């Protein structure tokens, strides 16, 4: 996996414009908003066990026939698994936030999640949903906290979204 | 694997026969040409190295493929592509030696395509580095022996395309 | 993670209760032979899918086999010469 | 980089990056600003970097196949040299030694070697290169700069 | 295509007067 | 071949975080000579320590006549 | 500690500390001085923190075995919280949260399991702390040891509270 | 040795020499007596091997460390080219490359880099050091040797 | 193993008690070393390939352990022993950094006489020879810093004697 | 691994002779034994957590062990030691049932006082948690059943000092 | 025995035993008197299994070592029915084959071809002690005890 | 291990120099018996089962050993010590064949005595059982093999005192 400084570096050399302006523009751009990635990462590790809870709660609100018998999420075995399945999403956005690449994401996250969830039958719809309302219950704690300008923070959840969920149209 | 002996046992006992007479005589034939087998396999062993840069010069080198998002772009993947040589001809000196393919093919070819697709390795320029092998073998050892050697060169490009 | 290239992840434990059960083979000294020769078989159908080596006509297995019972290697050495072995 | 390494390292067990990983990730992109002035230094001077350096290397190590009277081995020892110029000012704008490293220091022996090029005429080109960089540099912009230049000598030294 | 010698074509007058040689040697 | 008779007590640094079962680490074995350096290394990274080594195996100082 | 930590990652993989984490080890080096201050602050408001944490901590959950009216039980439930205190300190030395893993949270919920304390009682006792400490200490202090307080309570927050499939309602014990 | 190669062979299927083991074996022994001579050729004109050779090889590399004015470098260098020759003969003798494995071949690029040896000068070394000796020996005597001088060659790439 | 910071925390919490206002100034002590301290690890990284070829061209060449009859004849016993050089520079790298002398114990120390005894290893050379290495690493560094240095190759030394 | 029936096989089959009366009658009481042994596995396969967490209460809590600088220090510590009474405590129940001791020994006792004093273990405080279990359990399930989980709790004990 | 498979099945998963074995265990000590009684039937009817099971094996077998003529083979060969019946006793006391595998059963063919005994013949005069023995006990009693014989011959062959 | 060839190119190469003509006398000497050697390994091969058979016959059967409470007792200790003699002929056989004792030292003798003592195997019967067998093998292949057969024969007996 790369981060965001590392792929820029490497793409000076691979695309042979070396450090011209764009690259240096880019780069300070990037460079500009790395502390608030740092606080948005403390924020999230602060408060995951939270913000998996809430998610979750939510999610079985919206979707009442997951815990009822014949559901998904039915007996505390698979409640368990949804628990550890949102926290292990909530840490790899994290990670891209820091990073601000999402080649963690595809690396260890993505790659291969659609072929163990149709072996064991895991939902998408769901799935999708659970990430967004982690992204939704993250924005609300970093409004919280005070920061300003934190599109960046629905980079990653929306992008593992649109990796996951099947095409409609 | 199996070598010359085997393949006409194993062609012998499918009929659950002794060897019939030609094959008595491809088995002499064998025999006879394993002293020049041992000498190619001699040079080829000495010479290794030398001739697997000489193949990356006349094949690879100054070409797109050692440059920046080339196959061979990165120490690495250069290192990785002459390891694949050196695979390649030590292999073709295996059945050389043995007189037949199935070496290349248990331990090369089975899927080798498939690998190379896989991580963007290009197969025609790899055709091209082991043609480039079997005339610079051909150059070291000879015309009999680099004819030796090049049906087998032949076999690990065929079985690349 | 073993490693940098590998990620760490956690299981909860109703996973692995409701999971089937390994059953765990442990190589003692003082154990007696069948026990021994329980846990040999074992090996066996690890490292070679199945128990082979009767079928290849494995006589060097003897002599390893002799190396574990009488404790002067342990199972790792015992299964680093049997990946070693022509079979 | 650090910030992958601090990834990989949290990743490994588990768990999500804790406040001193935090702290110097953060501290290392207060400082990146820094290492792309100096990289852009760097690239801006690489051509003079290159000529001088290439100048001393051929008086120090004339027994090289550059200076032989191929003019294609020395326009490719002089690519050699720009690139490797150019791999150190990315890698001082990542601010660790793992791009340069992936790029050009894995296999840098291998492959030389199958060029049939000496590596100790390399590591006296990397030091050449080393002294006329540090001559426009300042010590404090040497320190960060120094160390991928001895990271590619030892990764070169047979 | 499974012939690839049209394309292994590989890759004269020096260019340095006394190749390979130190300055100010006694 | 040569061989080092090695006695070392290694314990888990992570039974508790794996749950793995209770193994015994207190052990004595044969170790080839070829892997004695990998497997010190090992059982120093992991903590443990190394009680006793002997040549079981080998004569000091042989210039040939490993294999 | 954070060198520690390089050395091990460094030897792992056989090879010298890269540049760039001698300089991640340089920074923590000139960080030491504030590390230093911030970690007499905390050791010189332990009590008073303890003491206050402990009094808003009774308001809250009094069934609890530390106000079963039981000195003993009292006196080592507080020796707890100034110990995980004491943790924090080390790990603010230390630049990571080794030391806190390594003593107070590797196996932690297994010894409060065995002792007999329930977890969500340690971790709103925790919370009553992470309270106390963001009161006494300046924002920046806060800002820089609150992040291990709340490591601790990831360690003892799931499962638990919150709660939502109810109508909010807190007055339902009769 | 080959015989110890042989025997080792036997023992890893826990089985008595096979009639292919034991077929090797009459081979090698009743090439002793020309095995000896050879070692004997190789002992006796050890010097003059390893004088020929420095000649020719300076010629071909004259920047080497050898003949750069050291004359400490010049005899480490010589001794180097006549333990090799003895260390062929040793491996002549036992009729297998394992003396020279394990006297001169393993770790032997370790050894010359920590000595700061370029490789390719004393790969050049052994090449006129192998056309020297080879030169002092019938044929089917130079067919044994230069197998070895090769692999000593090869160890070096 | 151990650093001067987490030495100091263990010997503290085994009291269970906060850092007492000497284990304080140790502290503030090891941060101040820790910029010198990283220059000599950057140092002697830079310089580990020679370092060795140093410490064995000052200490073991051209003495009776290189002759036929020593421990050091032979390519496989003398890289051998250039590995283990290396490790030791590497290790004793590790220490200075830590400001702890327990990853020698640990990494470096721990079964290594017994080994050394049972393979014939002449102790009396290997001191000869890390005292050499603690030289060079003196003469590269300089002297204040090369002394912070042979404090953990004199502990090798001990350790080793 | 052994049991009583085997045990006493054995007795007669290093003499060459069928089950003497006195084997016969050591036979019949395990026989009838049986019963109560059953009994007592069965409680305390159901009560193995709240005995191991009643013997630490006990004999461990409050003491210099479990205060700083003590062996129980710190919860990883804590959670090993009490893994460690858990599996004394089982393999006590296995011992019980078969009528033997030997898988007490093959099992348990096989290198834990080799572990124990690498470890720095107090032994002592081992043998106290060990006692206190045994008496745990008698209060569990009765009398006699309580002296045969006692009496191999006391080998466990024996074993280790 | 039954009772150390028992816990050894437990054992290899790292659990107590399961109330289903824990029945089996109780329904095996009950049956402790009718293995004890078996295994005395079987001890005080020794010789006489062995004089009528040889005099059969030697009916049906008679070029076979034991009737060859030599004293001590014979006086060997019903030594060794006496064991084997002995083996047969412990395992019906233990409840499983295990002391028969593991006094006389593990490495039986080893000793048999190096003493040469012809296995074939072995296997004969097992299989004319079981029938011997077979008769002189309830058939409720035998179920075990022909299990036990048939143990001795599969092994055999 | 080594063999004579090996034997004299180490005792050679320790002093660093060529084959002095003693060795090479020697080097001879084992060259012209090579024959005999694969003659005697040979017949070794071809009777080694009735070699056993008739050692077991002649020095352990009919004794204490082979009763109850013996160490010979049972069909696996049996099976264990008929293998044993079977390792001990075919290593004998593998040390004539290479005219030194070192494979002996290095897989048959390398802490067989610690193991025998540990395990209870009477040394005594063991050495006397090695005497039969180099009986047995004179008695076979003649007096010169046998005697040949017998030194490493001895060399085994006198590793296991
Ligand atoms: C060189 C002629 C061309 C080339 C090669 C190249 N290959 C890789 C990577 C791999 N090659 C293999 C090959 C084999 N697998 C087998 O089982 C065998 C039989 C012995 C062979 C030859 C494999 C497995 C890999 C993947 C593992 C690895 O990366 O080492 C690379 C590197 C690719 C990368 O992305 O790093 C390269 C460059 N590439 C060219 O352009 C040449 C034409
Ligand atoms: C100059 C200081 C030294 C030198 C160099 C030299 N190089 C070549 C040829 C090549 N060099 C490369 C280099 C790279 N490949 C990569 O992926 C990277 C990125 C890290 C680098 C730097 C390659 C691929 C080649 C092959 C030709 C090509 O570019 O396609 C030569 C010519 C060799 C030949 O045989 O033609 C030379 C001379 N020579 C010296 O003497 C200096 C020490
Ligand atoms: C000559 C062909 C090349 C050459 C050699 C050279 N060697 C040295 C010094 C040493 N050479 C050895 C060699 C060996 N040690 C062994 O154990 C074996 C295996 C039998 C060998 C071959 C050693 C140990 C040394 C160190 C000195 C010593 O003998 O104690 C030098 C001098 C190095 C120096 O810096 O002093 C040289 C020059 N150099 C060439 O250029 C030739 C290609
Ligand atoms: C060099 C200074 C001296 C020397 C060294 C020497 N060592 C060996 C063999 C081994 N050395 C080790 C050492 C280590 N193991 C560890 O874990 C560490 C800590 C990082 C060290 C230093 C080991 C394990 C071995 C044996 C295994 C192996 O080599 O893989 C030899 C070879 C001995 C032989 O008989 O072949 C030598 C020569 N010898 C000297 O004379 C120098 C003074
Ligand atoms: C608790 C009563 C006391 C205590 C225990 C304690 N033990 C360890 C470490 C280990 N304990 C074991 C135990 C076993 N090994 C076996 O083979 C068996 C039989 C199946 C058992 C029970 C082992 C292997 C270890 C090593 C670590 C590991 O998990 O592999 C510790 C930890 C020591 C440390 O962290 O340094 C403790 C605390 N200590 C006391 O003070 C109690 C009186
Ligand atoms: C009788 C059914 C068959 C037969 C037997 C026979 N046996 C021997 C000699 C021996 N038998 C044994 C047997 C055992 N040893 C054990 O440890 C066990 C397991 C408990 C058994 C069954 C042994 C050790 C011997 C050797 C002598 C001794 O006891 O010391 C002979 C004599 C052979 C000879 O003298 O060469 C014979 C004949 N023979 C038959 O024909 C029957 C089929
Ligand atoms: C027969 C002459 C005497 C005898 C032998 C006996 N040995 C064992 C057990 C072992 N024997 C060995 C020996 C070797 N194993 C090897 O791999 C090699 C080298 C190829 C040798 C020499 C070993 C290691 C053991 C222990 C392991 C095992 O059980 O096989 C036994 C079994 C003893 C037991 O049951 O514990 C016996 C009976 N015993 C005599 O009484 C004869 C005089
Ligand atoms: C083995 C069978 C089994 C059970 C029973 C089980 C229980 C269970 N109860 C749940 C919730 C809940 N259960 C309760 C209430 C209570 N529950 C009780 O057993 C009490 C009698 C009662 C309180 C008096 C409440 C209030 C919730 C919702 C918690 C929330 O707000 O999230 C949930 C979470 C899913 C959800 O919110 O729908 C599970 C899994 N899981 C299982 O696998
Ligand atoms: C540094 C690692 C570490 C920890 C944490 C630790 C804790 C610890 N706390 C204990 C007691 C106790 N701890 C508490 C604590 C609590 N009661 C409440 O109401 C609160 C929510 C909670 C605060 C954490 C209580 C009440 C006891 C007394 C239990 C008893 O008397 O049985 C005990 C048992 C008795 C003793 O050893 O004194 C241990 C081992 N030991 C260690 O080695």
């Amino acid at each position: 996996m790369q981060d965001k400084l590392t792929s820029v570096a490497k793409n000076c050399d691979l695309t042979g414009s070396s450090l011209n302006r764009e690259v240096v523009e880019t780069l300070k751009e990037f460079l500009a908003d790395g502390e608030k990635r740092v606080q948005v990462a403390g924020v999230i590790g602060s408060n995951a066990a939270e913000i998996v809870k809430t998610a979750v709660s939510l999610l079985f609100q919206e979707y009442p026939e997951l815990v009822s018998p014949g559901g998904n999420a039915y007996t505390t075995r698979r409640y368990n698994m949804y628990v550890r399945d949102m926290n292990y999403f909530l840490r790899y956005c994290s990670y891209a936030i820091v990073a601000g690449d999402a080649s963690v994401l595809d690396e260890r996250l993505l790659a291969g999640l659609r072929d163990t969830f149709n072996s064991l039958g895991i939902p998408l719809g769901p799935t999708a949903r659970s990430i967004q309302l982690m992204k939704n219950i993250v924005k609300e704690k970093l409004v919280t906290a005070g920061m300003t300008n934190i599109t960046f923070v629905d980079e990653p959840f929306d992008y593992v979204v649109r990796e996951i969920s099947e095409t409609e149209i | 694997m199996q070598d010359a002996i085997t393949a006409l046992i194993n062609s012998s006992d499918v009929q659950g026969r002794y060897l019939d007479p030609s094959s008595l005589d491809k088995l002499q034939n064998y025999f006879q040409s394993g002293d020049m087998r041992a000498k190619t396999a001699i040079a080829v062993s000495a010479n290794a190295k030398n001739i697997v840069t000489k193949t990356v010069a006349k094949s690879l080198l100054y070409t797109d493929i050692t440059a920046p998002g080339g196959n061979m772009y990165t120490c690495r993947r250069y290192a990785a592509c002459v390891r694949d040589l050196d695979y390649f001809l030590r292999y073709a000196t295996y059945a050389m030696l043995a007189g037949d393919t199935s070496i290349l093919d248990e331990r090369i070819l089975n899927g080798l395509r498939e690998t190379y697709n896989s991580l963007g390795v290009p197969i025609g320029a790899t055709i091209r580095s082991v043609q480039a092998m079997k005339e610079v073998v051909t150059s070291l050892v000879g015309a009999d022996a680099g004819r030796e050697m090049g049906v087998y060169f032949d076999h690990i490009a065929a079985g690349l395309s | 993670g073993v490693s940098n290239d590998q990620q760490g992840l956690q299981l909860p434990q109703s996973y692995s209760m409701s999971a089937e059960v390994r059953p765990k083979f442990v190589f003692k000294q003082a154990a007696t032979l069948t026990q021994k020769q329980e846990a040999i078989a074992a090996i066996y159908r690890h490292v070679f899918e199945r128990d082979v080596t009767d079928t290849y006509g494995f006589t060097q297995k003897a002599e390893l086999e002799s190396q574990l019972i009488g404790g002067n290697i342990s199972v790792k050495e015992f299964v680093r010469r049997l990946g070693k072995s022509r079979l | 980089s650090i910030i992958t390494k601090a990834i990989a390292s949290a990743d490994r067990e588990a768990r999500y990056l804790s406040p001193g990983e935090l702290r110097t990730i953060r501290d290392f992109y207060n400082g990146g600003e820094n290492r792309l002035r100096i990289a852009t230094t760097l690239i801006e001077n690489r051509k003079e970097i290159v000529e001088r350096g290439s100048l001393k290397f051929w008086e120090c190590c004339p027994d090289t196949p550059s200076n032989s009277g191929n003019r294609t081995y020395r326009a490719s020892c002089l690519r050699d040299q720009d690139w490797y110029i150019r791999l150190i000012a990315y890698t001082v704008i990542v601010g660790d030694v793992e791009p340069l490293k992936d790029i050009g220091i894995v296999g840098v022996k291998e492959m030389y070697e199958s060029l049939e090029i000496p590596l100790r005429n390399w590591v006296e080109c990397i030091r050449c290169l080393k002294e006329v960089t540090l001559d426009l540099l300042s010590r404090e912009d040497a320190a960060e700069v120094t160390p991928y230049f001895d990271c590619l000598i030892q990764g070169m030294i047979p | 295509s499974p012939r690839h010698e049209n394309q292994l074509r590989r890759e004269t007058v020096p260019d340095k007067y006394n190749p390979r040689k130190a300055n100010w040697a006694a | 071949m040569r061989m080092f008779k090695v006695t070392a007590c290694v314990p888990s640094q992570t039974r508790i975080r794996t749950q793995r079962e209770l193994q015994n680490t207190y052990f004595t074995k044969l170790v080839p000579y070829d892997n004695w350096f990998r497997e010190q290394q090992r059982i120093m990274k992991m903590g443990g320590k190394i009680v006793k080594v002997q040549l079981a195996t080998g004569k000091p100082g042989m210039n040939t006549g490993l294999l | 500690s954070i060198v520690k930590q390089m050395i091990l990652n460094a030897d792992e993989e056989v090879r010298y500390l890269t540049p760039g984490e001698i300089h991640a080890l340089q920074n923590f080096y000139r960080s030491g001085t504030e590390r230093i201050r911030l970690a007499k602050v905390l050791a010189q408001n332990e009590k008073k923190i303890v003491e206050r944490a402990t009094q808003k901590f009774w308001k809250i959950c009094p069934r609890t075995p530390s106000n079963s009216g039981n000195a003993r039980k009292t006196e080592a439930a507080m020796r707890d919280i100034g110990w995980y205190i004491r943790l924090v300190s080390y790990c603010l030395l230390a630049g990571n949260e080794k030391p806190l893993e390594e003593i107070g949270l590797i196996g932690m919920k297994e010894l409060y399991n065995s002792v007999g304390i329930p977890l969500e009682n340690v971790r709103q006792y925790m919370l009553c702390v992470k309270a106390e400490v963001s009161a006494m200490l300046t924002p920046e202090d806060a800002a820089e040891v609150i992040p291990y307080f709340d490591l601790i309570l990831q360690v003892i927050s799931s499962p638990g509270a919150p709660y939502f499939q109810n109508n909010g309602r807190t007055d339902w014990q009769r | 040795s080959i015989v110890t190669e042989l025997i080792l062979n036997a023992d890893s299927e826990s089985r008595y020499p096979a009639p292919k083991e034991i077929q090797v074996y009459q081979n090698f022994v009743k090439t002793g007596e020309q095995r000896i001579r050879i070692a004997k050729i190789l002992a006796e004109n050890e010097q003059r091997i390893v004088q020929n050779g420095s000649a020719r090889f300076w010629e071909r590399v004259p920047n080497t460390p050898s003949n750069s004015g050291n004359e400490r470098k010049t005899a480490s260098c010589q001794r180097d080219q006549g333990w090799y020759i003895r260390l062929i003969a040793y491996s002549v003798l036992a009729g297998s490359e394992k003396p020279l494995e394990e006297i001169g071949t393993i770790g032997i690029k370790e050894m010359y880099n920590n000595l700061e040896i370029p490789l390719r000068n004393i790969v050049e070394c052994m090449r006129c050091l192998k056309e020297e000796a080879l030169s002092l020996m019938s044929e089917e005597d130079a067919l044994e040797v230069s197998a070895y001088f090769d692999y000593v060659m090869r160890s070096l790439s």
